[PDB]
């Protein structure tokens, strides 16, 4: 099969400034006719979304920020200026020679300025204490970049800690994740202050969210 | 206008087939193929093959020879695909598209994907938990317990959707869990009422729990 190589498999690209992703053929498409080589830019949970086609030509709808060119084996999509809803995955696609083949894609991350999480902690509700269990959960909405660290009754306990990460929102280029530790009913009615901590490095200080029981 | 509209979520076991609608509308289903693709979990697509509704004709990437089957229903512009003997391999979303009429193009218009689930662990249902506590508030969803996935959520049937960040689900002991934060003035709630509204397809729960006040 005519396999597609893109480049770089991640780049991250500050507001206003260029991205460019290029697409590889592992040989030569054939001069007969037009070039099949698509371009696509996919968020999560949502379908491939068509930018461009045959090589250069842009698809009605998407704005000329999006440019594509190539020949024979080399391809590229230009993205200038990059804007906080481009954060995506961008793919290549030819159909010059069966099977078709995508690219395995490039995931595009907008640089912002460094923003500070708002940090938010929640007792289990009386709804779920009814159920002999008990959650406690933290969220970190709104932060740059995605690095981050989050600890959990003077001291600490990271068995039971359940965490995940949202994907780059694409209005203000933030991620958010929500730590969740849980533990048994008993065992939970036997403690008194929980504290999620955050560090992050658009500060010195953790910030600290807690509350008695 | 365009539309391709795929069936929703399918839980099937190992060695069982299922059969994926893309049913098609704002155009003359006769005039182009229709393509079909697979992405698996944190992957690229692949192309597994397209049928021609107009005549029958079909063409298969040699890779799903032994796995799909293309067929459509001219009376209702409603292609389908079979996969058939599953696996934990063939666990992935798979997206149908208007593929070439005329001359070979892009796929312009896709259906939104639907996502298989190949297992034979039993369908448990979430339990739906509210998290209650300053300009801004933030309240919380918790949805704990459940397989397969996916649920869906949202906040005030989705007319409240700006301050919203809902939460990949995590693995943990053969179950998953999720939550979904929503954040809004101090003059609505808890003055006016928020509810999160959770669906698992797989077990056909629908809960609306609201966020009460502690």
């Amino acid at each position: 099969d005519i396999v597609l190589t893109q480049s770089p498999a991640s780049l991250a690209v500050s507001l206003g400034q260029r991205a460019t992703i290029s697409c590889r053929a592992s040989e030569s498409f054939d001069s007969y006719g037009n070039t099949f080589v698509h371009w696509y830019q996919q968020k999560p949970g949502q379908p491939p979304k068509l930018l461009i086609y045959l090589v250069s030509n842009l698809e009605s709808g998407v704005p000329a920020r999006f440019r594509g060119r190539g020949s024979r084996t080399d391809f590229t999509l230009t993205i200038d200026p990059v804007e906080a809803d481009d954060a995506a995955i961008y793919y290549c696609q030819q159909n010059n020679e069966d099977p078709y083949t995508f690219g395995g894609g490039t995931k595009l991350e907008i640089k912002r300025a460094d923003a500070a999480p708002t940090v938010s902690i929640f007792p289990p509700s009386s709804e779920q204490l009814t159920s002999g269990g008990a959650s406690v959960v933290c969220f970190l909405n709104n932060f740059y970049p995605k690095d981050i660290n989050v600890k959990w009754d003077g001291s600490e306990r990271q068995n039971g800690v359940l965490n995940s990460w949202t994907d780059q929102d694409s209005k203000d280029s933030t991620y958010s994740m929500s730590s969740t530790l849980t533990l048994t009913k008993d065992e939970y009615e036997r403690h008194n202050s929980y504290t999620c901590e955050a560090t992050h490095k658009t500060s010195t200080s953790p910030i600290v969210k807690s509350f008695n029981r | 206008e365009v539309q391709l509209q795929q069936s929703g979520p399918e839980l099937v076991k190992p060695g069982a087939s299922v059969k994926i609608p893309c049913k098609a509308s704002g155009y003359t289903f006769t005039d182009y193929n229709m393509d079909w693709m697979k992405q698996s979990h944190g992957k690229s697509l692949e192309w597994i093959g397209h049928i021609n509704p107009n005549n029958g004709g079909t063409f298969y990437n040699q890779k799903f020879k032994d796995k799909a089957t293309f067929i459509v229903d001219k009376s209702s512009n409603t292609a389908y695909m079979e996969l058939r003997s599953l696996t934990s391999e063939d666990t992935a979303v798979y997206f149908c598209a208007r593929g070439g009429g005329l001359r070979r193009g892009p796929f312009a218009y896709w259906g939104q994907g639907t996502l298989v689930t190949v297992s034979s662990a039993k369908t448990t249902p979430p339990s739906v938990y509210p998290l209650a506590p300053n300009s801004m508030v933030t309240l919380g969803c918790l949805v704990k317990g459940y397989f397969p996935e996916p649920v869906t959520v949202t906040w005030n049937s989705g007319s409240l959707s700006s301050g919203v960040h809902t939460f990949p689900a995590v693995l943990q002991s053969d179950l998953y869990t999720l939550s979904s934060s929503v954040t809004v003035p101090s003059s609505t709630w808890p003055s006016e009422t928020v509810t999160c509204n959770v669906a698992h397809p797989a077990s056909s729960t629908k809960v609306d729990k609201k966020i009460v006040p502690r």
